[PDB]
């Protein structure tokens, strides 16, 4: 649409020094990297000679990365990677809620124990959505050497099935999703080389968003209100319990 | 309040990037009017309109033709160029009479503080009107963190004349 | 007196006191007589900030204003009308008693639809049991409220099993309910506020008048060892009393009209602690396991009384005002005749003159009284009599004009 | 674009209404100038308000990175267009002072 | 500076913490609010029948069918807030009164019902545990009490119907 | 999640319900101590329980095997991250004791 917004959200994706790697496994070696930027330019003769323009479509970029993994890589000059911090309580606003008694209060306490224990993994997860290294994280075992860890991330990556961010030189692209993963090992050199296309997963928002992206603390606060479909409660049976005895009186 | 401040501050550009006239496009104004440039101040240098005002007054026809040179659009400062207003005696200047001064050496202000912290006491000799010698025997720069304050220290030691730092 | 919950009730600051204050703060924070205040940028900056907070504000001021079973009126005087177990009684189907006549007695499931005098639909839920003979089934409305009809055979054969003859019925109606409108809740649960407490004086009005069909109630104590006294009661409005009786010590006494005798029984029999005074027998049965797990069926007899019911006489004069603007006495009688009448509760002169009013009345009233037997007025209350409901029909209800 | 102008220390004008609004061409300098004062994961109502700064001048070796997202911030900005920048001292003391011009969308009426 | 106050301080970016100005009218924003915070957070705390006084306690009343006018006179509770007549309660004692009858609405003819809330347990809690109910022969109901309670008031209780009662009651002294 | 927690020589606790329960990130810690002793052909109900055993410490060579076996089953494990792990001794007589170290799901709340 507007010539303003190429400059605009060109720049959107600047590529930090660390130089994360197919999402912070960059211990393998860079061959070639390429990107694929298309475009849909319908055909025919357009219409008008007047105003009939706003007519190249956009396309999905795609990243391929062709390198190479082996026992032993040795990084010549790269910052380390650090674990990004649990921003989550940073509007978090209490102080308003109820005065409740103690063992009151602790009851919930213990409630919060109990399914922090089942919501933590996804919370985290979702913490580090873009990258999925630091989730999985260093192998961390000394049998499995380094093709191990290369071969066991990218199965990681790929059964997650969630979009990871990758680099290629000048640009950290923020959500791309693994479409192909081609290890191939010759019978002439132990290591793996390795072909990976990913394609960006763009989504823009259709609907009125004051806020950008807000944290944990507020951003079920500021949702607008969410639609689910219709469904017959009368005609489930998974959970028709009986009536509680203490409503058939009252 | 500790303020984001110091660890980050964002203020407007000041001097005039303190160029000198080394290119090809280093252009001169003369003036005649010995209202802010007189002998021996005979140039000033600049890179655009409202400096040149705010020397000259947007009255003053030397304001009025470096408004209508920075008015070109490919104008000189676009180029490593500079403007510079000069001046020539055009009827009977009159110097006022000036006062000694004394310019000491370009002193970069992260070596003279640390070496005159050190200097507990304080040693001058200094003559003002070629009046009886003035020793200053006392100046505990200890304290002291920019060129100001000891500036100010000098102010007061050396009697009869006032000390700036510039 | 700016948003104080005090003694005094909820004191939210007026409009203007929230504009003062925003203004004072935002003064003494930027500029002691310099920023503008009204019908100017940053002042009207000011009001829409303190319309938000006024929003709030007046939004607690109707949050306790609603904290006030005299004038709730909504969805908040039913959150304080649970705060004892009562709710409003639900809008009831009327029912229709008919005599049907098929030629054969197989099944009869939901469907049918009858006389059309009124675009209605009367169905049912049960089979038929007997030959072509007039037998009876019962019919509910398909409009939930005080539906009616009168004997016609104007019957729509929606989905007849045969269609065998019509089915004119014998004139008698059950009304059925219309939804009770908050009004009559309000004065229903300020009088039945004791509803939990199972079985005490203010249990059995509150359990009863929950009843389908009741219309009037009045429960009676007699807590003493002495009998022919009275002591509880549903209303204390006769706790002032000094007027006789026939009861029984140790005895209670339900005054009771409209309620099935069925359900009537079971209140009672659930909520009563002691002696029955009635004459109307009210019955229930209960099914129990002996420990050896058999089955028996206990009948619980209980005595209740049915309202004697009478009429009222009412000496009232009145002085229209106008010239030549003359009273209307049909409106001043089907105005204090509309006066319902709890059971057996004093009538006095002195809540009358509120009902021998009207909207937009020119006519003031100087000397009004109740009597009893038509003669002989008394010139405060008059004793209805502990089971008898009174009304004020329009034969009775006397008007004295006085010309100006 | 208007916007509440800022006196000399940066404080809030209340009062003034419609007044102690800046125009144009200087209400893009007060914004640009202030957008790059804003830390990334400060605002719950934005958290990737503007450039992450807890996490740029606390670890070495990202002046290249500072200096890019400068001119991220800059040129995603209501009403400019272009930049200039770059590092005029270095590190005079550990601080480093850089020099940064754009072109607002005003200046280009010829 | 309170919880609410701070907590809520956080909503300014940095670059307007810290300017005195800014800083004071987001706090004017946020305290004007944080009186209606507070109005909310107090309401329970200064609603129930014992933190009230004055016009909440008729309403009190008036939603547990019990008006300060008992059209009987008693002693004055003498150890200003609010004064009324003579033939009406000063508050501590209908505040006191509203207990009872709460209690009352909620009664049942049971001493330790195990299903439903018994009489004896709010007849108890009523007097915040100054009373103590024991039946009788011909269904009377001795009620014990504490000395803390002059026999004026349980005799004008008893004389109004407001403690818990069936269908029979008394007292003991 | 809950589990029965166990004394020291590691019979069952009954009595104390809800109270013999280990509430979290000790629930994971001893839910991975006794995953690992978890013969694979054992429990008619579940014959892949966890890794083989009469099948890896009686066949030589199976070092490399044991110690990936023992990070698919802390890893497979509901409440953990990560895994650190390696060898520390070198069969002392003949037994190696290996050293386990796991990044539970707890501790990363920063």
């Amino acid at each position: 649409m507007s010539l303003v917004n190429g400059m605009v959200e060109s720049l959107n994706n600047t590529k930090s020094e660390t130089e994360i790697g197919i999402g912070g496994y960059r211990l393998f070696a860079r061959v070639r990297e390429t990107v694929n930027y298309r475009n849909i330019v319908p055909t025919d003769t357009l219409e008008d000679g007047s105003s009939s323009t706003d007519d190249i479509i956009n396309e999905p970029i795609t990243v391929s990365i062709e390198g190479v993994v082996s026992n032993l890589f040795v990084e010549e000059r790269q910052y380390p990677q650090l674990v990004s911090r649990d921003f989550s309580a940073v509007g978090e606003i209490t102080a308003l809620l109820p005065a409740k008694s103690q063992q009151q209060i602790q009851r919930i306490s213990q409630i919060d124990s109990q399914i922090r224990d089942a919501v933590l993994a996804a919370e985290r997860a979702e913490r580090l959505a873009g990258k999925p290294y630091e989730f999985f994280g260093n192998s961390g075992n000394s049998a499995k050497t380094e093709q191990e860890k290369f071969i066991d991330f990218m199965e990681a990556l790929y059964f997650s099935r969630r979009p990871t961010e990758v680099s290629v030189n000048f640009r950290d692209y923020k959500n791309m999703a693994l479409v192909s993963f081609i290890p191939v090992r010759d019978n002439n050199t132990k290591d793996t080389r390795f072909t990976a296309d990913f394609q960006q997963i763009n989504y823009s928002t259709l609907v009125y968003t004051p806020v950008s992206s807000p944290s944990k603390s507020v951003s079920g606060k500021v949702s607008d209100a969410s639609n689910k479909g219709g469904q017959n409660p009368e005609s489930n049976e998974t959970g028709e319990r009986s009536l509680l005895s203490s409503l058939v009186g009252g | 309040m500790a303020s984001i401040s110091e660890v980050i501050r964002v203020s407007l550009q000041q001097e005039g990037r303190a160029i000198a006239p080394d290119n090809m496009n280093a252009v001169g104004i003369i003036t005649g009017n010995q209202g802010v440039l007189s002998t021996a101040d005979r140039y000033r240098i600049y890179r655009t309109a409202a400096a040149v005002a705010s020397d000259f007054g947007a009255s003053s026809q030397e304001s009025a033709f470096a408004n209508t040179f920075f008015d070109t659009t490919p104008n000189p400062i676009s180029a490593g160029g500079v403007l510079v207003i000069g001046y020539w005696r055009s009827a009977s200047e009159t110097v006022a009479a000036t006062s000694a001064t004394l310019v000491s050496e370009q002193t970069s202000e992260s070596v003279l503080i640390p070496l005159l912290n050190a200097i507990n006491d304080g040693s001058f000799t200094i003559t003002v009107d070629g009046g009886t010698e003035q020793e200053v025997t006392a100046l505990d720069f200890t304290g002291v963190s920019e060129l100001s304050e000891v500036a100010t220290i000098l102010n007061s030691a050396i009697t009869g004349a006032t000390v700036s730092e510039d | 007196m700016s948003l104080t919950f005090n003694e005094n009730g909820v004191q939210t600051n007026t409009f203007s006191e929230l504009r003062a204050l925003l203004e004072a703060g935002y003064r003494e924070i930027y500029g002691t007589d310099i920023v503008t205040d009204q019908e100017s940028p940053d002042g009207q900056r000011i009001n829409l900030e303190t319309l938000l907070r006024f929003d709030i504000e007046s939004a607690f001021s109707w949050l306790y204003s609603n904290l006030d079973p005299d004038l709730n009126t909504g969805d908040m005087q039913q959150i304080i009308g649970k705060l004892s177990g009562l709710v409003l009684l639900p809008a009831s189907r009327s029912q229709w008693d008919v005599t049907i006549n098929m030629s054969r007695a197989k099944t009869l499931p939901a469907g049918y639809t009858i006389t059309d005098e009124n675009n209605q639909n009367w169905f049912l839920d049960s089979d038929v049991d007997v030959l072509i003979g007039d037998n009876e089934v019962t019919f509910l409305s398909s409009l939930w409220g005080s539906i009616s009809g009168i004997s016609g055979s104007s019957f729509t054969q929606a989905t007849p099993e045969i269609g065998v003859v019509s089915i004119s019925a014998s004139a008698d109606a059950i009304q059925g309910r219309e939804e009770e409108t908050p009004e009559q809740f309000r004065l229903r649960r300020q009088r039945s506020t004791e509803n939990p407490a199972q079985s005490t004086i203010g249990s059995i009005y509150a359990k009863l008048a929950q009843i389908n069909g009741v219309t009037d109630l009045q429960v009676y104590d007699n807590s003493s060892d002495t009998p022919d006294q009275i002591t509880g009661s549903s209303n204390p409005d006769i706790l002032n009393g000094s007027e006789p009786v026939t009861i029984g010590a140790h005895t209670m006494w339900v005054v009771i009209e409209g309620g099935s005798l069925d359900d009537i029984g079971e209140v009672v029999a659930k909520h009563r602690l002691g002696n029955t005074k009635g004459s109307v027998q009210v019955s229930y049965i209960d099914t129990l396991t002996k420990p050896n797990g058999d089955d028996f069926q206990i009948v619980n007899l209980h005595n209740i009384d049915r309202p004697v019911l009478g009429d009222l006489y009412v000496r009232l004069t009145a002085t229209q005002k106008v010239s030549g603007s003359p009273i209307d006495t049909d409106a001043i009688k089907n105005k204090l005749s509309l006066v319902d009448f709890e059971i057996g509760q004093y009538v006095d002169a002195d809540a009358l003159y509120q009902q021998s009013l009207i909207t937009n009345s020119n006519y003031n009233v100087t000397d009004l009284e109740v009597s009893l037997n038509g003669i002989d007025w008394t010139d405060g209350r008059v004793f209805s009599g502990y089971d008898g409901k009174l009304s004020i029909s329009t034969s009775n209800v006397t008007i004295t004009t006085v010309p100006v | 674009m208007r916007v509440r102008t800022l006196d000399d220390n940066g404080d809030w004008t209340f009062g003034r209404g419609k007044a102690d609004y800046i125009t144009s061409k200087k209400a893009i300098a007060q914004t640009v100038s202030t957008r790059i004062k804003s830390w990334a994961n400060d605002n719950p109502l934005a958290m990737n308000a503007n450039i992450d700064w807890k996490d740029l001048l606390g670890r070495k070796g990202t002046e290249d990175t500072i200096l890019r997202e400068i001119e991220r911030v800059v040129v995603q900005t209501d009403g400019v267009i272009r930049v200039t920048e770059l590092e005029v001292i270095k590190t005079e003391k550990r601080v480093q002072s850089i020099l940064l011009s754009y072109d607002t969308i005003y200046d280009d009426s010829e | 500076m309170s919880d609410f106050l701070n907590q809520y301080l956080l909503y300014l970016i940095k670059q307007y913490y810290e300017k005195p100005k800014a800083n004071a009218e987001a706090q004017l924003l946020i305290s004007t609010w944080e009186t209606y915070a507070d109005f909310i957070a107090n309401f329970g705390n200064n609603f129930d029948i014992d933190n009230a006084e004055g016009e909440v306690l008729d309403l009190i009343g008036r939603i547990l069918d019990l008006s300060r006018q008992v059209n009987d006179v008693i002693p004055a509770s003498f150890f200003t807030s609010k004064v009324y007549t003579d033939y009406q309660l000063t508050d501590t004692q209908y505040r006191k009164f509203l207990k009872v009858k709460a209690a009352k609405n909620i009664c049942s003819p049971y001493l330790a019902s195990d299903e439903k809330i018994s009489l004896q347990q709010v007849v108890f809690d009523a007097f915040d545990g100054r009373a103590y109910v024991v039946d009788g022969k011909d269904q009377t109901l001795r009620l014990y009490v504490s000395p803390s309670i002059d026999d004026d008031e349980l005799r004008l209780l008893i004389n109004l119907d407001i403690l818990p009662r069936p269908i029979t009651f008394r007292y003991i002294i």
